[PDB]
């Protein structure tokens, strides 16, 4: 039932920008988490597992990191096809827990 | 490819219960949890439950114990949630979503994750709309 | 707090059926019985310690009951 | 201090009685089973009503 | 629902006070003395049955301890 | 035949728990307030600061 504080709510950037998301879980959830880019209604687009890694066919733009219970996603550059509602979710106790999103608008 | 694949939108009446098929392709049914997990439209995701196609045994979320059962179907490769007692909170988008290390049954939760957790299969998920 | 005073101290014995008379009549054979089962070697230590006692080949059985049934409920 | 309230003892006093009788109580009125009773009866009054 | 696992069967001897120590070590023998003020025959009759086991004189209080332990407990 | 419910045995658990070690909980960690621990011990790595 590990509450996941998904920090912030929503945000906007331009077209190449460097953007950072923070995920806190109130208990320790030492490296499982992994991030989410859902566009509104379809098949989303893959980022990261275990909370460090990218999955084969995932542009490399995305990268994740964290050790004890504060998680940070970062986009290195961000492109027109990259906005989406971001989650971060838990893997540890199981009633796996969903971050409550972040969404992106293009300049 | 390793994909899953729902039944269409559907509404029903509060107090019903409505049937959420999810129909495996490109891999060994057997080999992979089917996690069911909710979203509403004006809130995040949230995880209904976990099925094994294997022996179809069952686990859920505490908002939901009593209300949600998931069959199996080894045969034609799909799985079936039956969420009943429903009301106007279960309005939302129905998704299944695999997530390995499904050996034998029931979680699997300290040993190996990731890859799919659960992120690749889901489709195109399912609207449930309850209302008259 | 521990409610001593068993009523079957005092249980009337009218032509109805008691309280709980249908779950008391086995409830403390099978209390020795999970003591006995848990408690093992206790049984050999008893045994031990009854045939010391006695020296008449029948009164050892005696207190191996009485032993053995001191042993789950007033310990 | 470990202030323990210590709970709530029902089933502790239920476990208790296993020798009680259950009545029931209705505007005081407490009625009850499981009574006997040495009423010694009378005849002589009694008559086979049209022999 | 008689709560018979008494957890004083396997209790845990750490360098904390328990769960009910001060209250544990004194409940069995007030219990026991409690049922004899309420049953004060029993004593009369436990040492006639008693005093026919054992031809002794040192076995007879044992038959006595066992008995009148036996009985406000496992009865 | 009737039922009976038989009612809250909290208390009588409570009774029942005569020998268990209480501990607490911060979130998800359960603390316990008891136990001990066997431990070599390297006194190597030691100055006095102040020679």
């Amino acid at each position: 039932d590990i509450q996941l504080t998904q920090s912030p709510s929503s945000l906007s950037a331009s077209v190449g920008d460097r953007v950072t998301f923070t995920c806190q879980a109130s208990q320790d959830i030492r490296k499982y988490l992994n991030w989410y880019q859902q566009k509104p209604g379809k098949a989303p687009k893959l980022l990261i597992y275990d909370a460090s890694n990218l999955k084969t066919g995932v542009p490399s733009r995305f990268s994740g990191s964290g050790s004890g219970t504060d998680f940070t996603f970062t986009i290195s550059s961000l492109q027109p096809e990259d906005v989406a509602t971001y989650y971060c979710q838990q893997f540890d106790d199981l009633p796996i827990t969903f971050g409550q999103g972040t969404r992106l608008q293009i300049k | 490819e390793v994909q899953l694949v729902q039944s269409g939108p559907d509404v029903e009446k509060p107090g019903a219960s409505v049937k959420v098929s999810c129909k495996a392709s490109g891999y060994t049914f057997t080999s992979n949890y089917i996690h069911w997990v909710r979203q509403a439209p004006g809130q995040g995701l949230e995880w209904m439950g976990v099925i094994n196609p294997r022996g179809g045994s069952t686990a859920s979320a505490q908002k939901f114990q009593g209300r949600i059962t998931m069959t199996r179907d080894t045969s034609t490769s799909t799985v079936y949630m039956e969420l009943s007692s429903l009301r106007s909170d279960d309005t939302a988008v129905y998704y299944c979503a695999r997530g390995g290390r499904a050996l034998f049954y029931d979680s699997y939760t300290t040993p190996r994750d990731g890859g799919s957790w659960w992120f690749d299969p889901w489709g195109q998920g399912s609207l449930v709309t309850v209302s008259s | 707090a521990v409610t001593l005073p068993s009523h079957s101290t005092r249980k009337l014995q009218t032509r109805s059926q008691t309280w709980l008379e249908s779950r008391e009549y086995t409830k403390h054979l099978i209390r020795v019985e999970n003591w006995i089962f848990r408690n093992p070697g206790f049984a050999l230590a008893a045994a031990a310690i009854a045939w010391l006692l006695g020296s008449s080949t029948s009164q050892k059985v005696i207190y191996l009951v009485m032993i053995l049934l001191i042993a789950p409920a007033y310990s | 201090q470990t202030v323990v309230v210590l709970g709530s003892q029902e089933g502790a006093v239920h476990t208790a009685l296993a020798g009680a009788l259950e009545a029931e109580m209705d505007g005081a009125k407490g009625r009850l089973s499981s009574g006997h009773l040495k009423c010694r009866l009378k005849m002589d009054k009694l008559r086979l009503k049209g022999v």
